[PDB]
């Protein structure tokens, strides 16, 4: 159930009864990294760890941007207006806010595909909504904390 | 305060108090370029070298606007004000909220003017402004 | 014949240091006033926050 | 009085009384460009700067017409009139009704002439006109 | 007498009596361009202006022909006649019957010559002719 | 009263009451040069030195005008007046409003005359005037 | 120690101690080019020849960075340090671990600066640095 539109929204592939006559459905179509290489690598020491020699273990996390592509469908007698409000709500600020390092990038073309379901032309609409957000992970890695160098002049 | 994804919804530009709203489509709608090269290396006939650093801290900015944008009205009023004889600064400054990257200037001046093309669809209107000093802001959030 | 000691107020607080800061303050106030009156509204977000920050970021540049 | 969508059905151009009708396809059929740059910034070897503003308020306009357009007939008569020896102004002015954007001039002159290409299909005919003064109109409806 | 659709079957060109038949494919097979610009606007440092009109009424024409066209034979005979030493006018004139658009000249001269390329298929042969005077005809049927 | 940008729209020149309007294009349309050097340093065979200062406070001015300018008419009347036998001063004075830089003289005289070139476009007409005294004005606004 | 496949995960670049991380997409993200040609062959009118070898051992490097990269912050601090008046070397050196191909320099200097384009998506920021000496390392693992 989205805050922008006043209707009920549900997940893509469930096994429940159709909720009401007007409602929505969101599916995840794909996602991918956006740039070829990383932005930074964040190193952080694990809280209260030990690698066997009095050294706290080090965890590294890459940071790259990613793109997620969803598939939005609205079923019933108000699909076009409900998706038009979503398209026009992507421009105003303080409204299109998402919690963590997430950004709505673009809302795509909106098509209408009425379908003859259950002895009645069921109005339908569908679009694509794409987000944009950084990447988080963490893997344990090893670090240098000393050096050694030897210098010689071959022939004095 | 994680370094969020880039978005045009967090970039803010101010031109003499009022904001800039109507911008054309494209990967380059507000572009600032420095005046001249930072320096010049001179290598002599023997192999020695000498670097020379310039004192020219100036920049130009190019803004692309739709034919229907209040910033276009503001700029076309400022152009006529300059043509009449009045000459003032109208500071311009722009920044990105995600990384504090951008810059500011104190006194700009209209340097170029767009071409009024009507045709069958909408066309860009490009304005070129020039400053005598341009201070970038250091991106502190990387 | 000329003025001496540079019009101090305390041990090493000279008059011009007060005058310049007062000028900076009285300039930023005027420029902020001239910003609510030109634009209709300043929204309550980062977009409007940087718009207000644009005034000191120009006064400091003009002062340096 | 909402700022309606742009359309070529609301743009009006007048060339010496009569209208302009036959225009070629494309996103640029009537394009006006200013004479020279508005100004020039000069920065010295020390870092100071000085801006210089020009007094050249002149413009040129390019019109693209089909090979069969009454405006083409009018222009090719005016060209022959100039070649004969007569020299007059024939004011040209154009505007968009949706935003009052455009301009006007008082005395123009034919500067270029098209190339008569026959080929297998229709080809553009481009005319270039030049004025000594060009007054844009301020878009009041944004 | 309605302004019918354009067609290459109504364009007639005559080169020294005989017609022109073999023309290459393309949207530009016979193209005439004027010698120089019609005029020049000069704006001084104060803002005044002065327009200058030229007396050069001359034109050049470019004709594109297939490697097998009787006009190619005629032109390559005329070229050899010029090379021998004889110099004459051979008037050329062309027109469109749908709108009476086109022009005529009294004395032309071969100015360029084509490049004989054999290759695997047929290639264009371009001839460039130049006149000292060129009188366009006013399109009276619009 | 900030030191505004330079512009030719704030420079005023007066020649015997009436203004100067028609000026040719270029970075140098009104140029004034002093008569002789300010001084001369003489160093002897031993190393001592002596500076000598002249009493010649005189200047010449060069004005470049279009072939169609009322100032050209005024100057060509004054030249004929001098040729007839009448000899008078006709004071000339010019100044820039942005910095109060310029000068004035009390009695000038036509020294040179332009060359009447017709050609294909417009050409400059240069007049050279000479004074016996020339007082510059000190630029008080920097 | 087989000559493994090439990968960007084994190339290391160091700019004044800290590493370079944020690099734009493309087959060319760090490119170094020599100053001038290695030599010049001069052949006389008789057929003899003479080769001339230069003493200019200098190079320039171009780095392409995303708008959000800590190296961008470091470089934009160094640029302001140079503009203020301080002038230092900040050595840069880069190498490939698979074949020991690359080079190093002792004292570089910022020569160019990027253009701040905002637009609708992210754009490259290109920095150009110049050295007075550049020592390549010989690829010992082929």
């Amino acid at each position: 159930m989205r805050r922008i539109t006043g209707i009920t929204v549900i997940k893509d592939h469930q096994s429940e009864d159709r909720p009401a006559l007007p409602y929505g459905v969101v599916e995840l179509a794909n996602f991918r990294d956006l740039h070829q290489q990383v932005r930074t690598i964040h190193y952080e020491d694990i809280e209260d760890s030990d690698n066997g020699e009095g050294f706290p273990e080090v965890q590294a996390t890459p940071e790259v941007e990613q793109e997620w592509v969803f598939l939005v469908q609205v079923y019933g007698p108000g699909g076009l207006d409900y998706l038009r409000k979503v398209a026009a709500a992507f421009h105003v600020n303080q409204v299109n806010d998402l919690p963590g390092s997430l950004v709505i990038h673009e809302v795509a073309q909106i098509n209408s595909i009425p379908e003859f379901l259950g002895e009645r032309w069921e109005k339908r609409a569908q679009t694509n909504i794409t987000l944009r957000g950084m990447s988080t992970d963490g893997f344990k890695v090893d670090v240098i904390e000393q050096h050694v160098i030897n210098v010689t002049g071959e022939r004095a | 305060m994680a370094m969020k994804a880039y978005s045009m919804l967090n970039v803010t530009a101010t031109l003499d108090g009022r904001r800039v709203i109507g911008l054309m489509d494209g990967d380059d709608a507000i572009t600032t370029s420095p005046g001249v090269d930072v320096g010049t290396m001179l290598v002599g006939a023997d192999g020695s070298w000498l670097f020379s650093q310039t004192a020219d801290k100036s920049a130009t900015v190019v803004i692309k606007l739709k034919p229907n944008s209040p910033t276009h009205r503001q700029l076309t009023e400022k152009w006529m004000a300059q043509r009449a004889g009045r000459l003032v600064g109208f500071p311009f400054d722009f920044i990105d909220s995600a990384s504090n990257e951008g810059g500011t200037g104190a006194e700009f001046f209209i340097q170029k003017a767009p071409d009024d093309s009507k045709g069958n669809n909408a066309v860009v209107r490009e304005w070129t402004i020039v400053t005598g000093e341009w201070t970038p802001t250091i991106p502190t959030l990387l | 014949e000329f003025l001496v000691e540079g019009s101090t107020l305390t041990q090493n607080v000279f008059l011009d240091e007060i005058h310049a800061t007062d000028w900076i303050i009285a300039r930023t106030e005027e420029e902020m006033l001239s910003l609510f009156l030109n634009n209709d509204r300043v929204p309550f977000t980062d977009q409007g926050m940087q718009q207000l920050a644009s005034v000191p970021r120009a006064i400091m540049q003009l002062a340096a």
